[PDB]
RNA sequence: GGCCAGCAUCAGUUUUGGUGGCAGGAUAAAUCCAUAGGAAUGUAGCUUGCCUCGGUAAGUAUUAUAGCCUGUG
RNA sequence: AGAACUGGCGAUGCGGGAUGAACCGAACGUAGAGUUAAGGUGCCGGAAUACACGCUCAUCAGACACCACAAAAGGUGUUAG
RNA sequence: UUUGCUCCACACAAUAUAGAUGGAUACGAAUAAGGCGUCCUUGUGGCGUCGCUGAACCAUAGCAGGCUAGCAACGGUGCACUUGGCGGAAAGGCCUUGGGUGCUUGCUGGCGAAUUGCAAUGUCAUUUUGCGUGGGGAUAAAUCAUUUGUAUACGACUUAGA
């Protein structure tokens, strides 16, 4: 449903596996290998809707650790994650090579 | 931290005008850090709120919004127009909005 | 006018069963554009002989390019004016890189101190002087002395920001 | 009920012109010529070079 | 006792005087004036620099302090054979103000993560820096 | 951007000062300018004088309260070239008037901040040099304005302090350089040099 | 199934950018290279005074411990 | 005051000329988007305190059509011929 | 003069906002000149560097910023006190002493943050008023009327009266 799935990982940053929508996002040029994360089973069946479900925790779980493992390879990626984006002073959006 | 901001602060200008005439109907706006057209075609398309106060409690909040986007550049120094939804009242002539950074292209 | 430009614009008398192949006129102007060109050929000609547009022909319009365009020279430029009262001559040195470039200096020029427009100004002849000496006007001999070198004092920075914070300095 | 522009729609701009496959094929708006060793004669060179 | 002058040191316009092309297509390049034309232009070339030889006017560039030696009205070859026999482009990369130019470059091609390392850094100094204030 | 801006209108030329000033206003900027004595206008003074007393020869001539009010003060001379640039008969002028302030001087809410200038409003930088300059405070006395002398006292005790200040923060500031260029060594100061600090 | 919105894929009108290929001209002019000639806002060198070594004031010399202009290709 | 030929005001708004019956541009169904005319882009005022060449400093400057004025005559004032 | 008035602290209502959301970050003079640093025999001195603009500097990581356990260091910074000093041009602010108390992202770790369910300022500022609780504190005047005439068309002005 032409949309992006996300992950904090929910240990790093707090946010969960999550729908959101490319048009709301700046992407980055930091990247992490998603070789190794088992996301084929979601689906918007998975993000339907009619307190937290045992699938949804429990695969968070799974996707947290093999993500958080790759993530150590890098230095400060952890707190850089960790850390929240805001707008400082003279901070001009055309000319930050994000 | 100290800052929260995930949007850029402008500047509500006149309307859109002649010497002698004016159409409510488009604003203009001031970014800051924009001086070029060049530098407004970023800006282009993104949104714009005018968010102000009132009395009335009105669902929770004395907060009240106007949206609009941004729709062109306008003139040489990186002036920018805009067309929102229900029109900015005029009382706003050099009052501040807030150009988000959504619907984002990078 | 506008960025000028030179050309060659080569013209004929229409041919007659009394004299075929005509004599083959030119001129060497200065406009920005074949078309600017064309009209001064017509006007130049029908000064000079009997011609016109309808009665003549234009043979070629070709261009004309600096053969060094990279090359400082000194140009003598022999023209033409139509005052206020009265019409008179001149003779103006130029030192500059190109011929259209001196050309267009010199419309300005003459706009600024004589109030002198396109449409006033022949241009009778412009020569580059092949040596020194030659050269007959103070304000070009002395780009001409030997070991040049000066300074410009009191350089103005352009400001991008309405505000400073410095109270900046004229330093060069 | 709505004119549609040919330049844009290759559509209505193949219903208009069947060549217009050849041509992209081809492409034949880059149409490399053949080379030609003409040189311009000394009586053009002079004159226009004359003062 | 003797007499005082301070007689205020410009940077001159003359044959080998080095210019910094500011704005143009060439923007932000090195050129050296061959001669010069009128009070306002001058004939320049930087052939190293890609810098096309060309009259343009000194408010178009900014001199440099730099200078090195060329004659009058020298040709394209020449001027790149005694700009790197005198290996100017080095002079000016020591120079504090090609540093600032990079600085800005730098500090301008930076990402989200290179600039949240900068902060983390910047604090590290920080604590080193007013832990030896305290003391001195 | 900055809530208040303190622009000092030493070596400023009033027109395009003022200029400036009006369309920040009008933007919804508040600036407040001090020492207003200190600002120049172009051409020499006998003709700005002249000008003066041509403004002042002007009153409604029923009564002359009703009339043009010549203001005197270098503040209020600025004023009227800025009020005659902003539409003031409506609540936007009124409203942009409000916001700014003027002064003949640093007086002490802003002699403890930072000034600021204007390039496109210098005369060091507009005019050519050897062009005759004015000076507002020496026309305004010419032209009735009485406390030329107090500004100068003050700004005389302003100037003393303030010197002091400075030598105080040159001094630290001298000691944070050396604290600084210490530790422009460390792997910190060069991985900070290499992301361009 | 009513009001207010958001994303994608399309149609029409339009605006602002990035980029590729092709032709014409003196089949750009230049630059660059080669080649002939030339001089000077005369380089090296030489000759003559000043000469605190050094460089200067002239004379010669046109590529030499720098270059330049012109013509041809 | 009176004729000739066109074009207009009258009878007609809109954009510009501050302002104006007739000048400039363009003629009017209700809207919306885009582009422009004339005129303009320091601020009042939408849009460059833009780029470039030069002239002018007025102890009476000058600032663009209709148009709301200035002449003869003069000046080792400055600039070019 | 009803157990009213005022200042402070808190709590609750309403009142709106010419319009916050990382920081208004302090020499002065010059512009055909200066700033910074250094040295001296302290000047209109020598030497060096800088400027070509604030795209600078400071700050800025954490449930709108949570609870925790340590390592290093004797630093930074918030609050309520507190020592002294300076500042009247509209000072009402600038600096500084001592400790109490917290936080520290300077470094390394643990837990948590999910459903706002693909975005909706998603409220986290300032001003004023009013009834209410804890306390402290002060506990008069004017006008009408009478009166006077240095005053007066009427108002007003000048005066007096326990």
């Amino acid at each position: 449903d032409n949309t992006l799935l996300i992950s904090g990982p929910f240990k790093v940053n707090g946010v969960p596996l999550r729908r959101v929508n490319a048009r709301y996002v700046i992407a980055t040029s930091t990247k992490v290998s998603v070789e190794g994360v088992n996301v084929e089973k979601f689906n918007v069946e998975y993000f339907a809707k009619e307190e937290i479900k045992a699938e949804r925790v429990e695969d968070q779980k799974v996707v947290d650790k093999a993500l958080i493992a790759e993530i150590k390879k890098t230095p400060l990626l952890k707190q850089y994650l960790s850390a929240s984006f805001s707008l400082k002073n003279g901070d001009k959006p055309h000319m930050l090579k994000f | 931290a100290e800052s929260h901001r995930l949007y850029v602060k402008g500047k509500h200008l006149s309307y859109q005008r002649s010497k002698r005439v004016n159409n409510p109907n488009v604003s203009l706006i001031k970014i800051e850090g924009v001086a070029t057209p060049q530098d407004a075609q970023f800006y282009l398309g993104k949104r714009i709120a005018y968010v102000y106060r009132a009395s009335k409690e009105v669902r929770g909040s004395k907060i009240r919004v106007m949206w609009g986007k941004v729709t062109r550049t306008h003139g040489n120094s990186g002036v920018v127009r805009a067309t929102f939804r229900n029109n900015l009242p005029a009382k706003t002539f050099g009052a501040s909005v807030r150009i988000f950074l959504y619907p984002s292209n990078i | 006018m506008a960025h000028f430009k030179e050309y060659q614009v080569i013209g004929r008398r229409l041919p007659t069963e009394s004299v075929p192949e005509p004599k083959l006129f030119r001129m060497r102007i200065f406009a920005s554009n074949e078309v600017i060109a064309k009209s001064r050929y017509w006007y130049f000609l029908q000064k000079l002989h009997k011609v016109k547009k309808a009665s003549g022909e234009i043979v070629s319009i070709n261009q004309i390019n600096e053969a060094h365009p990279t090359k400082v020279k000194n140009f003598g430029v022999w023209v033409r004016y139509d005052s206020r009262s009265g019409t008179h001559n001149m003779y103006k040195e130029i030192r500059d890189v190109s011929r259209v470039a001196a050309v267009e200096t010199l419309y300005q020029d003459m706009a600024a101190r004589h109030r002198a427009r396109f449409r006033s100004i022949h241009i009778l002849k412009v020569a580059e002087i092949e040596k020194t000496a030659d050269v007959k006007r103070q304000y070009v001999k002395q780009f001409l002395t030997k070991d040049l070198k000066f300074p410009l004092p009191h350089r103005v920075q352009k400001s991008t920001k309405t505000f400073s914070y410095k109270r900046p300095s004229t330093f060069y | 009920v709505l004119k549609k522009n040919p330049l844009k729609n290759k559509q209505v701009l193949l219903r208009l012109n069947p060549y217009a496959k050849v041509f992209a094929a081809e492409k034949l708006g880059s149409k490399k010529a053949e080379k030609t060793g003409t040189k311009p004669a000394a009586v053009f060179t002079e004159t226009l070079k004359h003062d | 006792t003797d007499s005082i002058v301070k007689a205020s040191n410009w940077r001159l316009v003359e044959v080998g005087r080095v210019v910094l092309i500011k704005k143009g297509q060439s923007a932000g390049k090195l050129a050296a004036i061959v001669e010069i034309i009128d009070q306002k232009k001058v004939l320049i070339d930087g052939p190293k620099a890609g810098v096309p030889r060309q009259a343009i006017n000194l408010g178009q560039v900014v001199l440099t302090p730099l200078t090195f030696a060329l004659p009058r009205g020298a040709r394209t070859a020449t001027v790149s054979k005694k700009w790197a026999a005198a290996a100017v482009c080095e002079k000016w990369a020591a120079s504090s103000w090609a540093k600032k130019i990079a600085q800005r470059e730098r500090r301008a091609a930076l990402t989200d993560f290179e600039r949240f390392q900068v902060m983390v850094l910047r604090k590290q100094k920080r604590y080193t820096v007013k832990k030896a204030l305290a003391k001195a | 951007v900055e809530p208040v801006v303190v622009i000092d209108g030493k070596g400023h030329l009033v027109g395009r000062l003022a200029s400036v000033v009006a369309k920040q206003l009008l933007n919804g900027q508040k600036i407040v300018v001090v020492r207003a004595e200190e600002l120049n206008i172009s051409g020499e003074f006998f003709r700005n004088k002249l000008k003066y007393h041509d403004f002042l020869r002007k009153a409604t001539a029923f009564n002359k309260t009703r009339g043009p009010f010549h203001f005197r003060a270098p503040s209020r001379i600025f004023y009227k070239a800025l009020r005659g640039m902003v539409s003031h008969k409506t609540a936007r002028g009124k409203a942009a008037l409000e916001r700014l302030k003027v002064f003949e001087g640093i007086p002490p809410p802003y002699d403890k901040k930072k000034r600021v200038v204007v390039p496109q409003a210098l005369r060091v930088l507009r005019l050519k040099p050897g062009r005759k300059y004015t000076t507002l405070g020496k026309l305004s006395t010419s032209v009735g304005w009485k406390y030329e002398d107090v500004v100068a006292k003050l700004e005389a005790k302003r100037k003393v302090s303030s010197a002091e200040y400075y030598a105080k923060k040159r001094a630290f500031t001298k000691k944070v350089a050396s604290a600084n260029a210490t530790a422009a060594e460390s792997d910190v100061a060069k991985q900070l040099a290499a992301l361009g600090y």
